[PDB]
RNA sequence: AGGGCGUGAAACCGUUAAGAGGUAAACGGGUGGGGUCCGCGCAGUCCGCCCGGAGGAUUCAACCCGGCGGCCGGUCCGGCC
RNA sequence: UGCGAGUGCCUAGUGGGCCACUUUUGGUAAGCAGAACUGGCGCUGCGGGAUGAACCGAACGCCGGGUUAAGGCGCCCGAU
RNA sequence: UCGCUGGCAGUCGGCAGAGCGAGAAAGAGAGUGGCGCGGACGCUACGCCGCGACGAGUAGGAGGGCCGCUGCGGUGAGCCUUGAAGCCUAGGGCGCGGGCCCGGGUGGAGCCGCCGCAGGUGCAGAUCUUGGUGGUAGUAGCAAAUAUUCAAACGAGAACU
């Protein structure tokens, strides 16, 4: 049995889909990362009805529940055994992450080290 | 929809000190305290001070500050500045004083000192009475820079003594056709 | 073209000032080289006074 | 720094700030300060009265050393010397004047503003003021002329 | 890495697999279906205190010896600023 | 009856406008040209007018429930 | 978001005594006579907390970016041939968004976080510059000046030698 959270409410998000930028989907030059129309006679600005949506701040999400992950954790980067020490005391809200450039002998210790710590590992068991 | 106008919702005052000056800051937290947790009018005027830019707080004088106190009725009581107190020559006798500033110049001290005085920090000044009484508040004059002389009515119209932007002050510089009758006209 | 209330200014750039600009970026090696040129003499005099005359 | 100005901050929108009726165009009123005279005439009137004409006499060869003078006034006065003389000669019950060379300071001209301390004093300047000497008249005392 | 040979992107093309196809295509919102993978899913949480039962230890409170530390002496003595 | 006010600096863009009820000048008249008052469009999406810059209603953060405006309720198409 | 320019230093604990929301100013005032050793969280105050109202926007203005790129001073007893940068991905996620973090693969030598500093710092357009690649399309076309056929040889191979 995996390491449960101290409170785990029910996650209520506003919006699942991403913001794709407008006419993203006709040309490869458009990249789908957001950027605000600003054309005079653009629809999707006049937010004509059954266009694209744009991004307001009232999407904005429950700020008891946000940049929680599904399990009900909170991610935080590692990238040696030193700094474990320091989510010792946040045990039962913060889980832990091996930085990708972290070589796996280095990541078996830190795999070990959470484990004995009961610090809960999202990826715990990546390289090998 | 509601029939209201949002162009004043937002007041403009400031909400904390614009400068990263930590002993200031240590100050404000006291005086946020202080003004808070009592009902003296003093500390929330003295911390609204502390707020202030430089040209909202500017430097008093030794000649302003020595005849405001010998005002009557104010006698030995505790002069306060939230600004600078600066030493002014043209005074020859400097009597007893009890002042509180910010900082005051090196010549002012002696003076003072050397006359038998006493300066006090704010902290000090809080340590002493928390709600500011028997204490004269001042400040210097705010309207004394030589950018005040060139704000107004615009120069170059009847009746306003303006001071114009001129490159330099002299015979052949802005002083012949909307300035005399004979060349022209007079404002 | 002339905005709101401020001063009438005569900046001297219409020449082409840009062909003869001197900078100083030699400035402390002249001040070496001035000092070491007044050592050299003040040596090679050798009981006079540096200053001269 | 760069990090902090206005170009950063209008990246994304077309006009750069400038609008998109009346472009940025590169002189659109004429260089410098043209047209005073004619299209901002009343930039000019409501500004700068007197810019336009003559007035006065020409001094062909004018030596601003010649026409230097520098004045001083009887509030700064006791400035000059030292604090010991003006205490020790408030102290001094024989009588003694001490002597105030403002030439020796640097100023040529005694014009009297302020109030002037009890005290008797033997002013040395190039020039004085009538109110000056009048006032160094009535605190007791002497205006003596050098050259 | 096979002599214009480090890495080898996009536009474009070949083939394999999956899906679909009379209102050019693509798009937003809402579901549904099918896939590829993930959960290492497949009898499902523990954490304190107390009660009861079997256990096992050099074992508790108190007392004595030594060391260290924190606060005082209404006004202990001595320093330093 | 309602409402917190006063005051100072620095300042960008703008200086092609257009439409509608009532008033109104030229013209036979005009989706013509020129004015007055108010409101709009430009800068503005949304329900209705099948369709539409300015018409009628109503002005907008992301959502659940309820109720209405103008306009509707043979079928397209929610509602006799 | 704005306003209240609202609240919180009172975590005042056996040297203790748990309060400051309630219609109507101001003392949980001081004195003078007549056993068991115990009590959650909190407050990066540039933080945390509590009420109300509000949320259209071109030209333009301002603020915040723990958005992003390159380089310098500090700092992480930082990362890395047990695999850095880069690139690909029907894999898992976070953020309203700019973007970012993990997994897998390829690759083979360097790279990044935080506090400051600096700038040749973010592209969809400009009949933009340079390089590359499509549909058109196996299409247009290979038509000025009369003309070629048979046999053999060489040759891997002959309408053309
Ligand atoms: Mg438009
Ligand atoms: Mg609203
Ligand atoms: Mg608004
Ligand atoms: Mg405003
Ligand atoms: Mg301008
Ligand atoms: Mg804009
Ligand atoms: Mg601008
Ligand atoms: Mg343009
Ligand atoms: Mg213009
Ligand atoms: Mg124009
Ligand atoms: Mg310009
Ligand atoms: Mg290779
Ligand atoms: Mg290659
Ligand atoms: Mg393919
Ligand atoms: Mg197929
Ligand atoms: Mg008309
Ligand atoms: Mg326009
Ligand atoms: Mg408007
Ligand atoms: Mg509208
Ligand atoms: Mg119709
Ligand atoms: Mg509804
Ligand atoms: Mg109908
Ligand atoms: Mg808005
Ligand atoms: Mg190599
Ligand atoms: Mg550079
Ligand atoms: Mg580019
Ligand atoms: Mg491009
Ligand atoms: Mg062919
Ligand atoms: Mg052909
Ligand atoms: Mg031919």
């Amino acid at each position: 049995a995996a390491l449960r959270p101290l409170v785990k409410p029910k996650i209520v998000k506003k919006r699942t889909k991403k913001f794709i930028r407008h006419q993203s989907d006709r040309y490869v030059k458009i990249k789908r990362n957001w950027r605000k129309p600003r054309g005079i006679d653009n629809r999707v600005r006049r937010r004509f009805k059954g266009q694209i949506l744009m991004p307001n701040i009232g999407y904005g999400s429950n700020k008891k529940t946000k940049h929680m992950l599904p399990s009900g954790f909170r991610k935080f980067l590692v990238h040696n055994v030193k700094e474990l020490e320091v989510l010792l005391m946040c045990n039962k809200s913060y889980c832990a992450e091996i930085a990708h450039n972290v070589s796996s002998k280095n990541r078996k210790a830190i795999v070990e080290r959470a484990a004995q710590l009961a610090i809960r590992v999202t990826n715990p068991n990546a390289r090998l | 929809g509601v029939d209201i106008r949002h162009n004043k919702d937002r007041k403009v005052r400031r909400k904390e000190p614009k400068s990263q000056d930590i002993y200031l800051r240590l100050l404000v937290k006291l005086y946020r305290f202080l003004a808070r947790r009592t009902n003296s009018t003093f500390n929330q005027v003295v911390l609204k001070r502390l707020f202030m830019s430089r040209t909202n707080r500017p430097p008093l004088s030794l000649s302003r500050m020595i005849r405001k106190m010998k005002l009557p009725g104010r006698e030995n009581k505790t002069a306060v500045v939230v600004g600078t107190v600066t030493d002014d020559v043209r005074v020859q006798e400097v009597p007893k004083l009890k002042v509180c500033a910010l900082r005051v110049t090196s010549r002012a001290r002696s003076r003072i000192l050397k006359a038998g005085g006493k300066i006090l920090t704010f902290d000090q000044l809080a340590l002493d009475s928390p709600k500011g009484r028997g204490t004269v508040l001042l400040s210097g004059p705010r309207k004394g820079r030589e950018v005040y002389r060139h704000f107004g009515k615009a120069p170059g119209t009847p009746h306003s003594h303006t001071k114009p932007y001129v490159r330099s002050k002299g015979r052949k510089f802005e002083r012949a056709r909307g300035r005399r009758a004979s060349r022209g006209y007079k404002n | 073209a002339p905005s709101r209330n401020g001063m009438i200014l005569k900046p001297h750039f219409h020449k082409d000032w840009q062909r003869r600009v001197a900078t100083w970026f030699n400035q402390p090696a002249r001040k070496i080289r001035r000092r070491k040129a007044r050592q050299a003499r003040a040596r090679r005099i050798a009981p006079r006074p540096a200053a001269g005359p | 720094p760069s990090r902090l100005r206005k170009t950063r901050k209008l990246r994304g929108h077309v006009s750069h700030g400038h609008g998109r009726i009346g472009k940025h165009r590169k002189h659109p009123g004429g260089r410098g300060n043209a047209g005073g005279m004619h299209h901002h005439r009343i930039n000019f009137d409501k500004y700068h009265p007197g810019y336009f004409g003559k007035v006065g006499m020409r001094h062909y060869h004018l030596k601003r050393n010649q026409s230097f003078c520098p004045t001083v006034n009887l509030d700064k006065l006791w400035t000059l010397v030292s604090e010991q003389t003006r205490v020790n000669a408030a102290k001094n019950k024989t009588g003694a004047a001490p002597i105030i060379d403002v030439v020796r300071s640097g100023y040529y001209k005694v014009l009297g503003k302020g109030k002037l301390p009890k005290q008797p004093v033997i002013v040395k300047a190039k020039f004085f003021s009538r109110r000056a000497e009048e006032k160094i008249k009535g605190v007791g005392g002497a205006c003596v002329l050098v050259a």
